[PDB]
RNA sequence: UGCUAAGUGGAAAAGGAUGUGCAGUCGCGAAGACAACCAGGAGGUUGGCUUAGAAGCAGCCACCCUUGAAAGAGUGCGUAA
RNA sequence: CAGGCUGAUCUUCCCCAAGAGUCCAUAUCGACGGGAUGGUUUGGCACCUCGAUGUCGGCUCGUCGCAUCCUGGGGCUGGAG
């Protein structure tokens, strides 16, 4: 998990969603998983 | 495939329909381009083997008095127009049909009437 | 070229100034002026959304037909006042014209076609001047760069003009310049 | 199916054929002996081989016509094509030469006519900077 | 700089009308 | 880095930062441009850093124009000294930019790379800006 | 009739590709004044004499022409004995039929060698380059800061910066001086990092004193902090002692790195990631899989070369030569590998592998 | 929208009871109850099918419309067909035996780990390295399967642990 | 009469983002558009150069032709290739 | 000297991503440029105290913050153990 103020879809299979007030990027590649903070 | 492109394609099928002595319709799903090449080369002497959108073919089917074929345009569809002869074309399909088993005959149009799948088979035999 | 004039409704302003123009724009209107050989300017107001529609499709030098409280008038767009930031139309100068009259107009030139792959096309002059009939102004002018090789100057004298259109600007304007595409080493020495 | 290019005049080299089909459990010496026997009719043109193996590792190899890129290099006398086509052109080829390559590729192309097959070979000449006349 | 920021920002009240002494 | 050859007066007052731009608000040379939206002093180091970002992205082809020049100098007095005793010596050269001013320009055959290259340069400038074209 | 400077792997590759109609003779001269110089001179002359006599004891047209060429190019050797600059090791490549010669001198020691070959003999030059990699030297005091470079056993200055932040209770004065010193270290390390990125430095020797040596080491970034050597007595030394100290420090670090590499090779040998032994190394070099070649320069490898240029070890089935290490090095250079001649590899750690090993690319 | 505009067909042997907003369904293998969100009205068409509709096209009415239809559809599937899950185990020395109504796992620990069966579900074992979890409620079955799955931390090198029947895990290599 | 779900109201930047409301341009669509499922996605050829290797997919240049319903001198992942 | 305002300098983060990393910007480092927090360093001002607010280091006694050294719980890994 990467915690940065800016989250972006690194690859073509990343999706941006919104859980519990955060903005999150979820991918099948565990490296690309990241959240905003 | 804009409004004119769809209008262009329906004219060609109608144009390619009247110029053919007879026609047979088949479904082709599962055939590799290598398999499609062999069938086309075998049929390349007289017949032309093409596919198109079912809705767009039905509009081309309204140009000719063939209104009995509207039920043959469901599922994948390949229409094989025969430029000459009738025995040669059907037989070339049968030797292919009994080899790949992925191509089956939906029906055929002749003498102003739709011809049943079995009755199409008798053209090659006779 | 025969253009059917665009019909627009115009209202004569009752109050002018900077307090009255700001209020007019707040109601989706644009102040306008109608001078020409009538030699007595008329202060008009035009619909903002209807005026922008005419300019969007028929170009900046659009011929108009104003309904000034029941009187038909043929008018031509002469100039526009556009805000740098908000990108509005703050004003519009309108020139009266009549059929069979020659006017001096700047039209845009477009560059179509793909040249030699090792070239970069640079357009120097955006527009050129012509002298055409009032209702026969071309909407745009085109040039072709197809197979043009290396360093050539396409000049304003070689633009293909329709009939009844005469070039006003001198025939030595460098309109399109085709040159060799810069390399990576030529990029790093430009602007250092 | 491993696509492999071995020149006709080379027998049992290490780089091309050594590690190619060795790792797959295929015979390393039995392929060449059948291959060299068939490829000794040409002896001067590199011809690719398509090693098609079966269940018992029996390979039904097929021989192919030399590539259309090679057949244009010696048809013009230059060893290697241009690295910057459309700017430098290595040589020239007459349109009558192009039909000759299309003749020896007749069993390996898509086209049915001879004019269509001529255009196919002319496409490969464009990519390597050979002017076709 | 919490003390300085709070004291300057409290001049945006409706009763001060956007100004206070010592800003 | 861009530096004037000479200036008559070496120590000057600060440029004023009021109003919008009168001239230079339209794209004249290239096909795409960067239009400012805020007042700032664009230093000659941010221009070099912003036109190398464009160069890297487009690689070989295309041309780049810089429409603003760092003419006006700003001074800086020696460190850790009390106030008074003269005015500091000039240290950096800035360009007074007002909203509406067009800073950079670019010509490139395709649009997606051109708009990406100009975005790489807006992130090096201390202001907000937008990408504008030659069309109306 | 030219003198090389700034030797590196590309220059060595471009020089090894030369050729002459008759041949090239390569001379390595050991002019170290610690040993007696006249002894080395006589040794070199004797080596030439044996080479010439082995040419003259065959009885062929080619051999008589080669012997005549050798006899004609005699005085170039006495020119080498009294070379251009004040170097410890001198190297000269002389073309026989042509009239071209290449001269080189360096402070790294060499050993006398006279070799007749088709092209220049490169092997010892690669060893010298391996043992003489460049490095930076930074010296800090409370007043100034010297930046120097060490290359091939010679030290040359780069910069001499002064304190820009140098200017009542003693405690406040000491605090101000501390802050000034910290800013000085930051600036000096920034300058050193820029120079290291420019000139391709590999290691940095940092000296600050008994107080300012560790902060300077920690100021460097993570890219460089792992390659910074700490010494405290570099201040006040003259150029000779400074060069001696830096050379000793870098030699120790190089030997430590070689030991670490040997330990890695010994550990990884068995998983298929690296290849040990002459046979497997030659087989890997034939296909160009070698990413890092390690060999003991002292061992004399014997090998065989085929028609296609492929290298074959002993017992592999064809011209057999005794200077096989030159062919190994040439192939490694051709395939873009990295050559690390570890002096003493074939002694203990890689005794079973004869000292030759390779790090495969796959 | 698309999900919630279609009815829920009811087979013959199902007794569906609607009491205002509380909906109950009786089936051959159990009974289940669902409470529907207020803006959405549940009613039965004359062809024996349950339909859900919403009055307004608001942001919240659309969200709860497609939601509510699926829970009702899942409610009648769980009483006629039921729910089951197939699971497997990989590795050497890894085994399962069904003790009473609970489960015994040997996963390379220093102690066996049990999984008490909550009411409503039953466990079944075919092979020592193969079992299944079956029940009446879709969410209850899924929740207990998740607990069983995470008994061992994921292994990308040898793939030791519990999986699903069609699980296709991601793997890497640690060579030395 | 509307807006906010953040206790925003009752502090803050570059920048990140399928939060929501209003207004306005443009494209595709009953000739079946977007999503989902089934089947094709080919041949010259491993395009030319460079490189230890470079086969659509370090890098540079070009980006053609054919059978065709379509199939890019190839949008990603991956292998030393 | 301490307190107060400021935050050039200092400190702790962050935005874009040229590159290094055998391939691969984001495992790990991240250049040129840009935006901020803290009041811990050197300073700027001279607002309280010159009819007195005793100054460094150590001892004794503490109390608070988390921007966490150990112990405690996790995501990614160029994490086989």
């Amino acid at each position: 998990m990467k915690v940065n103020p800016s989250v972006k879809p690194i690859c073509d299979k990343c999706r941006v969603i919104r859980r519990h007030g955060r903005v999150m990027v979820i991918c099948s590649d565990p490296r690309h998983k990241q959240r905003q903070g | 495939m804009a409004k004119a492109d769809k209008a262009t394609a329906v004219a060609d099928i109608a144009e390619q329909f009247k110029a053919s002595t007879a026609t047979v319709v088949t479904e082709y799903r599962g055939l590799t381009v290598a398999n499609l090449a062999e069938l086309r080369r075998a049929l390349g002497d007289s017949a032309t083997y093409t596919v198109a959108k079912n809705t767009l073919v039905k509009r081309a089917a309204s140009e000719a008095g063939i209104e009995g074929l509207d039920e043959l345009f469901a599922g994948p569809t390949a229409i094989a127009f025969v430029k000459g002869e009738a025995v040669d074309a059907a037989k070339a399909i049968k030797k292919f049909a009994k080899d790949n088993k992925a191509l089956v005959i939906k029906g055929g149009y002749m003498d102003g009437k739709a011809l049943s799948v079995a009755d199409v088979e008798k053209i090659a035999d006779l | 070229t025969a253009n059917i004039p665009n019909k627009l409704t115009a209202n004569v302003r009752t109050r002018t100034g900077k307090g009255a123009s700001r209020q007019a724009r707040r109601d989706g209107k644009v102040p306008a002026v109608l001078y020409g050989h009538g030699t007595d300017p008329q202060h008009l107001e035009l619909n903002a959304r209807d005026f922008a529609a005419v300019l969007r499709s028929h170009g900046t030098n659009a011929i108009l037909t104003l309904d000034i409280e029941g009187t038909e008038q043929l008018a031509l767009t002469k100039a526009l006042d556009v805000h740098p930031i908000r990108r509005n139309i703050q004003h519009a100068d309108l020139l009266v014209v009549q059929r069979g009259e020659k006017v001096t107009v700047e039209v845009t030139v477009l560059v179509e076609g793909d040249a030699t792959p090792g070239t970069l096309v640079t357009q120097d002059a955006n527009t050129i001047e012509i002298e055409a009939e009032a209702l026969s102004i071309p909407e745009q002018l085109t040039v072709s760069v197809e197979g043009v090789e290396a360093g050539t100057q396409i000049t304003a004298g070689q633009i293909s003009l329709p009939e009844g259109v005469n070039l006003i600007s001198d025939p030595e304007l460098l309109v399109v310049n085709v040159v060799e595409a810069p390399s990576a080493e030529a990029l790093e020495e430009e602007g250092a | 199916l491993i696509k492999l290019q071995i020149q006709a005049g080379q027998a049992n080299p290490a780089p091309p054929v050594g590690p190619a089909l060795g790792q797959h459990g295929v015979n390393i010496m039995e392929f060449c002996k059948a291959y060299n026997a068939a490829t000794e009719s040409q002896r001067g043109n590199v011809i690719p081989v398509e090693i098609t193996v079966y269940e018992d590792r029996s390979f039904t190899f097929a021989l192919k016509t030399p590539p259309a890129a090679k057949l244009l290099l010696k048809a013009a006398g230059v060893q290697k094509g241009s690295g910057e086509p459309h700017k430098t052109k290595v040589a020239k080829v007459t349109w009558d030469q192009v039909r000759e390559i299309a003749e020896t590729k007749k069993a390996d192309l898509n086209a049915n006519d001879i004019d269509a097959a001529a255009k196919i070979i002319a496409g490969t000449a464009r990519s390597m900077g050979i002017t076709v006349e | 700089a919490k003390r300085g920021r709070k004291k300057r920002d409290r001049k945006h009240s409706k009763a001060n009308h956007g100004k206070r002494p010592n800003a | 880095m861009l530096i004037p050859r000479k200036v008559k007066h070496r120590k000057q007052h600060h440029p004023e930062q009021r109003g919008i731009a009168s001239g230079g608000t339209s794209v004249s040379f290239g096909d795409y441009g960067i239009q400012a939206l805020e007042h700032a002093y664009i230093t000659n180091r941010q221009i070099e850093s912003a036109r190398i970002a464009i160069n890297r992205h487009i690689k070989r082809g295309g041309k780049v124009w810089i429409n603003i020049f760092p003419d006006r100098p700003l001074t800086k007095k020696p460190a850790e000294t009390r106030m008074g005793s003269g005015k500091g010596s000039p240290e950096w050269w800035v360009a007074n930019v007002k909203p509406g001013r067009v800073l950079f320009e670019l010509s490139y055959p395709d649009e997606k790379t051109a708009r990406d290259a100009l975005t790489r340069a807006i992130h090096k400038l201390p202001i907000k800006a937008r990408i504008v074209t030659r069309e109306e | 009739m030219d003198v090389l400077e700034r030797l590196d792997l590309d220059t060595v590759r471009d020089l090894s590709q030369r050729t002459d109609r008759l041949g090239v003779v390569s001379l390595y001269f050991n002019a170290d004044p610690t040993q007696n110089l006249q002894v080395q001179a006589i040794d070199l002359r004797n080596r030439y004499r044996l080479l010439q006599r082995r040419m003259e004891a065959d009885g062929s047209q080619r051999y008589r022409d080669v012997a005549a060429a050798l006899e004609r190019r005699r005085p170039l050797i006495e020119t080498l004995i009294t070379g251009v600059a004040s170097g410890r090791g001198r190297i000269m490549f002389i073309g026989l039929d042509g009239d071209w010669t290449v001269h080189f001198e360096c402070m790294m020691p060499v050993t006398n060698r006279v070799v007749l070959d088709d092209g220049p003999f490169i092997h010892p030059l690669v060893e010298v380059l391996d043992e003489g990699r460049p490095a930076g030297v930074v010296v800090i005091s409370a007043d100034d800061a010297r930046l120097l470079e060490w290359r091939l056993g010679q030290l040359q200055e780069i910069s001499r910066i002064a304190q820009p932040f140098g200017q009542q209770m003693r405690e406040q004065r000491q605090a101000r001086e501390r802050e000034g010193m910290q800013r000085f270290l930051t600036q000096v390390t920034a300058t050193a990092t820029e120079l290291a990125e420019e000139r391709g430095w590999e290691r940095i020797v940092v000296s600050g004193g008994q107080r300012w040596t560790e902060p300077a080491k920690t100021r460097f970034g993570p890219p460089l902090r792992g390659k910074v050597l700490v010494d405290r007595g570099l201040g006040g030394l003259d150029d000779a002692a400074l060069t001696a100290a830096v050379s000793a420090r870098l030699h120790r670090q190089h030997k430590y790195d070689e030991q670490q590499l040997l330990d890695y090779l010994c550990d990884a040998g068995g998983t298929g990631d690296v290849a040990l032994g002459l046979s497997e190394v030659t087989a890997a070099l034939n296909a160009g899989r070698v990413d890092h070649l390690v060999y003991d320069p002292a061992v004399r490898y014997v090998g065989t070369v085929g028609a296609d240029g492929s290298l074959y070890a002993d017992g592999e089935i064809a011209t057999k030569d005794s200077r096989f290490t030159e062919r190994l090095v040439d192939r490694a250079l051709a395939t873009g590998a990295r050559i690390s001649p570890v002096e003493g590899a074939a002694d203990a750690v890689l005794k079973d592998a004869a000292g030759v090993a390779a790090v495969l690319r796959w | 929208s698309r999900i919630g505009k279609q009815p829920v067909p009811v087979p013959s042997g199902v007794d569906v009871t609607i009491n205002g907003q509380n909906l109950s369904v009786k089936g051959p293998k159990g009974t289940l109850t669902l409470d529907v969100a207020e803006p959405i009205s549940v009613s039965r068409a004359e062809d024996g099918a349950i339909v859900v509709t919403r009055p307004d096209d608001e942001r919240r009415s659309r969200s709860l419309h497609g939601l509510s239809r699926t829970l009702i559809a899942n409610l009648v599937t769980g009483v006629t067909e039921g729910y089951t899950q197939k699971m497997e185990i990989f590795g050497v020395g890894y085994r399962v035996q069904l003790k009473g109504q609970n489960l015994e796992f040997a996963l390379g620990y220093s102690h066996p780990v049990l999984i008490e069966a909550p009411e409503g579900i039953t466990f079944a074992v075919e092979s020592p390295t193969k079992f299944s979890v079956s029940g009446i409620d879709k969410q209850k079955v899924g929740q207990i399967s998740a607990v069983i799955r995470r008994l061992r931390r994921p292994d990308p090198y040898k793939g030791k642990g519990v999986r699903y029947e069609g699980e296709q895990i991601r793997r890497k290599v640690g060579k030395t």
